[PDB]
C-alpha cells in the first residue's frame, strides 16, 4: 500500500516491508494499491512498477498448446453439467444480465 | 636445456599461490555436474559446472578448478571458498556425529565362556 | 547506587576485554579430521565449513561432534564447550537445596532403613 | 615439468568466479527479462550479445553474472536424483525363469508392459487405450519385489526405480514436486519405466486427521493424483506399484488410471513349488540322492525365499557337521523342522484385498 504523500510501504521479493520516499515525478496514478514495484539496487527506492505484467508462473494456455479432450463422448453427466451450463457461459459472457435480473452471480 | 629448473621455480611459486589460493576448502558444499561448449551463433571453447552450498545456494561455474571432471558425479564435501566458487578437492566422507557412529566400542570386556 | 556506580565503571575494561574473544561465535560441532592440519565443523546457523584452528587448541584434546568456539572470519578453533542440551525444563527437573530431614519420619524404622541401607549407606 | 605448468595455467583460469544459476521466468524488453534467484529475489537484467531470446525463452534454466547479473550462459535441464535411481541391477533376465510361478503372473505382465512399448498399433488396431501402469500386492506367497527387480533387467529398454524412503525430505516435505521433477525426465527420457514399492505408507488416508506429519503426507499425495490426473499424457512411462496391502491407498488411487490392473501373488502351489525348489536345488550341489516331491510333500505351504533360505539353511545346518555333500535326509528333517519354527510366525499374514 501507499501510506501517505511521496512515500509508501513495500515488501521486496525477499519479503520485507520497507518505508521509502517514492520517485518524485510519478507519485500515484500508476502506483496503485497492489502492484509489483521495481526497487533500487542499493537503496530499494520506490521508482516504478511493472507494465503490469508478464507475471511469473503458469501463465495460462494449455489448450492451444494442448491438451484438450472432447466432453461430448460422456453424456451421463448431463444433469451434473446443468449447473456448469448456467454457471459458466452466461456468467462470463454477460455481466449485464445480472444487473437486470436483480440477482448477483455466485462464485460458488 | 637448463630452463627446466626455472620452470620448476615458476611452478613452485605459482603452486605456492596454490598453497595460499587452492582455493582453500573452507565452506562445505555439494555438486551438480554437466558438460558444455558454446557454438555461436564466434566459436569458442570451455566447459561449465554447477555447485551446492552450506547456505543452500547454487552456482553456475566454468569447470573446476582445481581438480577436474576426473571425479566425480556429484558427491559431498567439495572444497570451495566464498566468491571463488572453485572445487579444489573432494574430501571423504559422509556424516554425522553419533548418527555416523551409533556406538563404536572396543568390545565387551568379558567373554561368553563365563555364562 | 554505589553498587550501580562501581557497576558501570569497568565497562572500559569490559570494552577493552571485549574485542578479544567476542567473536567466539558461533557454537559449532566438528565433523571429521583427515590429517593433522585439517578439520571440518558444522553449525546450526546452516554454516558448514572444513577449516583450521587457532594455535591455542591441541588436536588430541578435542572430540568429534564437539561444540566449539570459533572466530567466524578465519573460522578458527577457539575453545570447545562441553555442554549441549537441554533448556530450563532440565533446570526445573534438576533441583537443589536441602530440607525435611530424617527426624520427620513418622516412626517407620526398618521400612526406611532397608532403603536407607541401599542409598545413603 | 611442463604439465605441472599446464595445471598452473589451468589455475590461471580458475580465479574467475563462477556465475550464479538462474531460471529465466519471462521477459519485458530486450534489456529486461524476468529472472529469479534460487533464493527468491526476482530481477530484470540485460543479456549478453551472442544470444537471441529464441535461445532463452521464458521458463528457462539459465545463468547470470555475479555483478551485472547479465544473462550469459545456461543449460536447459539438470537435477540430482534422476540417474542415481537407475543404477540398481538385478542378475537376470534369466531370473525370469528363476521366480518359479506363476504363468498368468509372469506372462500377463509381459502383455501388460512389453507389448504397449513395441506395438501401440495393436492397441489402436482394436482401439483400446494403452495401460500406463501396473499394480502388484500381497503378501500371500511372495516375490512382488523380485519379480519387479527381475523384469527391470529382463525387459531392458529404459527403466528407473523409485526408492520409496527418502521422499519425506525432512524440512519442507514438499518433495511431491520431485515426482514431477522425475516425471519431467520421464517425459524427456521417454520411454522409461518406474517401479514403486511401498505406496501404502505414502498412501495415507487422512481418515481422522491428526497432528502434523500426516498433513505433509496427504499433500504429497495430491500431486501424485494431479500428475496422473493431467492435463498430461504419461503413457510412455509405466508405473508399477506394490506394497504390503492394497487397502489404505484411499479410493482415488484404487481406480484405474492410477491403478491400471490388478496383479498379485498367493501361496505358490506345491506343483509350482516343485519348480521353485529346482532353482533352489540348482545352485546347490550335493550327493545325487534327491526326491524333489519329498520336500514338496513334507514341507508345505511356503514361499520361494522361505523354502530356499531354509533349504540353504538346512544345507548350512547340515554342513555344521563339517561334512561337505548332504543328502535330503538332513533336509527332510531341517527344512521340515526349521520351517515349523518359521511357520510359528506365519500367523496373521493374511491381509485384505
Amino acid at each position: 500500500e501507499a501510506v501517505d504523500q511521496n512515500t509508501a510501504i513495500v515488501g521486496s521479493t525477499t519479503g520485507s516491508n520497507y518505508y521509502v520516499r517514492i520517485l518524485s515525478t510519478i507519485d500515484r496514478e500508476l502506483l496503485k494499491p497492489n502492484a509489483s514495484v521495481a526497487l533500487h539496487k542499493h537503496s530499494n527506492a520506490l521508482v516504478d512498477v511493472l507494465p503490469p505484467e508478464a507475471d511469473s508462473s503458469i501463465m495460462m494456455l494449455t489448450s492451444d498448446q494442448k491438451p484438450d479432450v472432447m466432453y461430448a463422448d460422456i453424456g451421463g453427466m448431463d444433469i451434473q453439467k446443468q449447473e456448469v451450463r448456467e454457471a459458466v457461459e452466461l456468467p462470463l459472457t454477460h455481466f449485464e444480465l445480472y444487473k437486470q435480473i436483480g440477482i448477483d452471480p455466485p462464485r460458488g | 636445456t637448463h630452463e627446466l629448473q626455472a620452470m620448476k621455480d615458476k611452478i613452485k611459486e605459482n603452486s605456492e599461490k596454490i598453497k595460499v589460493n587452492k582455493t582453500l576448502p573452507y565452506l562445505v558444499s555439494n555438486v551438480i555436474e554437466l558438460l558444455d561448449v558454446d557454438p555461436n551463433d564466434s566459436q569458442r571453447k570451455g566447459k561449465c559446472a554447477v555447485i551446492k552450498t552450506s547456505t543452500r545456494q547454487t552456482y553456475f561455474l566454468p569447470v573446476i578448478g582445481l581438480v577436474d571432471a576426473e571425479k566425480l558425479k556429484p558427491g559431498d564435501l567439495v572444497g570451495v571458498n566464498k566468491d571463488s566458487y572453485l572445487i579444489l578437492e573432494t574430501l571423504p566422507t559422509e556424516y554425522d556425529s553419533r548418527v555416523k557412529a551409533m556406538e563404536v566400542d572396543e568390545r565387551p570386556t568379558e567373554q561368553y565362556s563365563d555364562i | 547506587a554505589p553498587p550501580a556506580l562501581w557497576d558501570l565503571a569497568a565497562d572500559k575494561q569490559t570494552l577493552q576485554s571485549e574485542q578479544p574473544l567476542q567473536v567466539a561465535r558461533c557454537t559449532k560441532i566438528i565433523n571429521a579430521d583427515s590429517e593433522d592440519p585439517k578439520y571440518i565443523i558444522n553449525v546450526k546457523q546452516f554454516a558448514k565449513f572444513v577449516v583450521d584452528l587457532s594455535d591455542q587448541v591441541a588436536p588430541t584434546d578435542i572430540e568429534e561432534g564437539m561444540r566449539v568456539g570459533v572466530d567466524r572470519n578465519k573460522y578458527q578453533i577457539h575453545i570447545p564447550l562441553p555442554p549441549k542440551i537441554d533448556p530450563t525444563v532440565t533446570m526445573m527437573q534438576v533441583e537443589e537445596k536441602p530440607d525435611v530431614t530424617y527426624s520427620d519420619v513418622g516412626g517407620c524404622k526398618e521400612q526406611i532403613e532397608k532403603l536407607r541401607e541401599v542409598v545413603e549407606t | 615439468t611442463k604439465q605441472y605448468e599446464k595445471s598452473e595455467n589451468d589455475l590461471k583460469a580458475l580465479q574467475s568466479v563462477g556465475q550464479i544459476v538462474g531460471e529465466v521466468l519471462k521477459q519485458l524488453t530486450e534489456e529486461k527479462f524476468i529472472v529469479k534467484a534460487t533464493n527468491g529475489p526476482r530481477y530484470v537484467v540485460g543479456c549478453r550479445r551472442q544470444l537471441d531470446k529464441s535461445k532463452l525463452k521464458p521458463g528457462t534454466r539459465v545463468a547470470l553474472d555475479m555483478t551485472t547479473l547479465t544473462i550469459m550462459r545456461y543449460l536447459p535441464r539438470e537435477v540430482d536424483p534422476l540417474v542415481y535411481n537407475m543404477s540398481h541391477e538385478d542378475p537376470g533376465n534369466v531370473s525370469y525363469s528363476e521366480i518359479g510361478g506363476l504363468s498368468e503372473q509372469i506372462r500377463e505382465l509381459r502383455e501388460v508392459i512389453e507389448l504397449p512399448l513395441t506395438n501401440p498399433e495393436l492397441f489402436q488396431r482394436v482401439g483400446i487405450i494403452p495401460p500406463k501402469g501396473c499394480l502388484l500386492y500381497g503378501p500371500p506367497g511372495t516375490g512382488k519385489t523380485l519379480l519387479a527387480r527381475a523384469v527391470a533387467s529382463q525387459l531392458d529398454c529404459n527403466f528407473l526405480k523409485v526408492v520409496s524412503s527418502s521422499i519425506v525430505d525432512k524440512y519442507i516435505g514438499e518433495s511431491a514436486r520431485l515426482i514431477r521433477e522425475m516425471f519431467n525426465y520421464a517425459r524427456d527420457h521417454q520411454p522409461c519405466i518406474i517401479f514403486m514399492d511401498e505406496i501404502d505408507a505414502i498412501g495415507g488416508r487422512r481418515f481422522s486427521e491428526g497432528t502434523s506429519a500426516d498433513r505433509e503426507i496427504q499433500r504429497t499425495l495430491m500431486e501424485l493424483l494431479n500428475q496422473m490426473d493431467g492435463f498430461d499424457t504419461l503413457h510412455r512411462v509405466k508405473m508399477i506399484m506394490a506394497t504390503n496391502r492394497p487397502d489404505t491407498l484411499d479410493p482415488a488411487l484404487l481406480r484405474p488410471g492410477r491403478l491400471d490392473r490388478k496383479i498379485h501373488i498367493d501361496l505358490p502351489n506345491e506343483q509350482a513349488r516343485l519348480d521353485i525348489l529346482k532353482i533352489h536345488a540348482g545352485p546347490i550341489t550335493k550327493h545325487g540322492e534327491i526326491d524333489y516331491e519329498a520336500i514338496v510333500k513334507l514341507s508345505d505351504g511356503f514361499n520361494g525365499a522361505d523354502l530356499r533360505n531354509v533349504c540353504t539353511e538346512a544345507g548350512m545346518f547340515a554342513i555344521r557337521a563339517d561334512h561337505d555333500f548332504v543328502v535330503q535326509e538332513d533336509f527332510m528333517k531341517a527344512v521340515r523342522k526349521v520351517a515349523d519354527s518359521k511357520k510359528l510366525e506365519s500367523k496373521l499374514d493374511y491381509k485384505p484385498v
